[PDB]
């Protein structure tokens, strides 16, 4: 009797979000439906293009039910306010959505409440102004959850999906696989943060006040995360956007999606995560941030940045062709970023950042230039009490304990932090004949902070952290090297 | 120097309406005078315009119904950061 999707987001151990309000920008809704009656308030804001109450109310009514519905909701009896920005055929405009977002911000200024989650179950093409408006509203301290989009495409090409400071949600089904929708289906890619149940989702039907219908889509999926976020914020009202995103990632089910469904290039870029509520001491959260592809230009660099309240603990790079000049950790505005260099004749590279929540942290980078005509380039965290959390390396040519080692022709960069509460170890795995990739994983209860390939003459395409596993990609032998840390209390 | 943008998905474009986005610092009062200045300059050139909405709260600027002929002119208005042609969004 428990709907598959509500069971699916239930953690392995488990016992609303009442001080949180959720805003919904969608179609009009049947507010007196028994699932939501009394808990959803219609603002009567409307801004919709020109084109039956039940048909018109269908999409928004269902979504309101998914978030907060009395029987089939995620955050049963959480408060919602709804704005109408989609018409009866489910169509809206960017300007309309802009005005709705502005309306939410004005209301908050006029009458402040607690944490606000804004659900945007809609998508259009990439929009500079819509993305800026979402970024702005997020920097004002609001949480935005949006649909990845249903075009079986890279979500970075749509908005608000592609806006970096919103949480973008793809749809998976009861088999934990990406949802197909006609000839299309859930979007994917590095602009998608995680997936959630988005097929055969039962919820309020606007056909009648007690009726129910089953719907599919990344809107439904986004509704699940909006409700999960409402619950997380109710329990921990002080969470920042970065802290909330790291928890969503951490409490998600890992690696249950079969990546073969995605096109080849998008498999590394797409988080294999299906959302779940927390099971409900301090511990170390890290996440992997992929940059936009740098592009083919000769002096092209890709940059991966952490949130302001995160630390960058390591930096790797990847290229499909393998034509790359590595990566470096550098400071911008006084925050370290991850910067990768394309090979002059290459198609481009990704920079890949490992971003962690480490408050009691003073970190820094140590760099040594190429040693040349030596064994190799070395550098290490020299002072006592400091731990190495990542190694990086970048070179200028086209041909070639607490310590990082690099090729004799490359510069070497170590990330060093003073964090006494922290313990780290290095685990290595080498494969003589790499079939395609070599991986090594941190032990259960440890967090991967750093992932790299042991230097040599291997034609490695690069390396990246996938959750707590270090992956090195190859075209002697190839060795994956993971740096793992955990708190000690 | 201000730039112009429209949806790369052609069928999703809504020409004839534009979002004029002003520089971050721009104050509501300046936004309103910029919009009045556009209508006036537009009028001297024979063009009807309609200011559908002035933004304050997240993003300074305004929504204007006008011919695209006026975009070069609008891009030279004071305080303009960029202008984006409106486009469609769809329930997912």
């Amino acid at each position: 009797s428990i709907p598959w999707n509500l069971e699916r987001i239930t953690p392995p151990r488990y016992r609303g979000g009442s001080l949180v309000e959720v805003y919904l920008l969608d179609t009009s809704i049947q507010s007196d439906h028994r699932e939501i009656e009394g808990r959803v308030m219609v603002t009567d804001f409307e801004n919709v293009p020109e084109e039956q109450a039940s048909k018109c109310d269908s999409h928004g009514t269902h979504l309101a039910g998914v978030v907060s519905g009395r029987d089939a909701g995620v955050a049963k009896g959480a408060s919602m306010r709804s704005l109408r920005v989609l018409n009866c055929q489910g169509k809206g405009t960017v300007s309309g959505t802009l005005i709705g977002l502005e309306f939410i911000r004005k209301s908050q200024l006029v009458q402040p409440v607690g944490p606000l989650v804004v659900l945007l179950p809609l998508a259009g093409g990439y929009s500079r102004v819509l993305n800026a408006a979402c970024q702005r509203l997020a920097r004002a301290g609001v949480v935005l959850v949006t649909a990845a989009g249903n075009f079986r495409d890279d979500a970075c090409l749509y908005s608000p999906a592609s806006a970096p400071e919103v949480i973008t949600v793809g749809a998976t089904n009861a088999q934990d696989q990406p949802v197909t929708l006609g000839t299309l289906g859930t979007n994917f890619g590095r602009c998608v943060d995680l997936f959630a149940p988005g097929e055969d989702i039962i919820g309020a039907s606007s056909d009648c006040s007690t009726c129910f219908v089953s719907q599919s889509g990344t809107s439904q999926a986004a509704a699940h995360v909006a409700g999960i976020a409402a619950m997380m914020l109710s329990a921990e009202p002080e969470l920042t956007l970065a802290e909330l995103r790291q928890r969503l990632i951490h409490f998600s089910a890992k690696d249950v999606i079969n990546e073969a469904w995605f096109p080849e290039d998008q498999r590394v870029l797409t988080p294999n995560l299906v959302a779940a509520l927390p099971p409900s001491g301090w511990q170390l959260f890290c996440r992997t941030v992929w940059s936009a592809h740098s592009g083919p230009t000769r002096m092209a660099t890709a940059v991966a940045r952490c949130a302001p309240d995160e630390e960058l603990l390591s930096c790797s790079s990847f290229s499909r062709s393998g034509k790359r000049r590595g990566e470096r950790m550098e400071a911008q505005g006084g925050k370290l970023v991850c910067r990768a260099h394309n090979a002059f004749g290459g198609e481009g590279v990704y920079a890949i950042a490992r971003c962690c929540l480490l408050p009691q942290a003073n970190c820094s980078v140590h760099t040594a230039p190429p040693a040349e005509a030596s064994m190799g380039t070395r550098v290490h965290c020299h002072q006592q009490g400091h731990v190495l959390t990542g190694c990086s390396s970048h070179w200028e040519v086209e041909d070639l304990p607490n310590q990082c080692v690099g090729h004799r022709e490359a510069s070497i960069h170590a990330s060093c932090c003073h964090a006494p509460g922290l313990e780290c170890k290095v685990k290595e795995h080498g494969i003589p004949a790499p079939q395609e990739q070599v991986t090594v994983a941190c032990e259960e209860g440890w967090t991967l902070t750093g992932c790299s390939a042991l230097p040599g003459t291997s034609h490695v395409l690069g390396a990246y952290a996938v959750d707590n596993t270090c992956v090195v990609r190859s075209r002697g032998a190839v060795t994956a090297v993971a740096i793992c840390c955990r708190s000690r209390h | 120097t201000a730039t112009f943008h429209r949806c790369a998905k052609d069928p999703w474009r809504l020409p004839g309406t534009y979002v004029v986005v002003l520089k971050e610092e721009t104050h509501l009062s300046q936004s309103e005078r910029t919009a009045r200045r556009l209508q006036a300059q537009a009028a001297r050139r024979g063009y009807l315009t309609k200011i559908l909405h002035v933004f304050h709260g997240l993003l300074p600027g305004f929504l204007v119904k006008m011919s695209g002929d006026l975009l070069e002119l609008a891009l030279k208005l004071p305080h303009v950061d960029y202008i984006e042609e409106d486009s469609s969004v769809f329930a997912q």
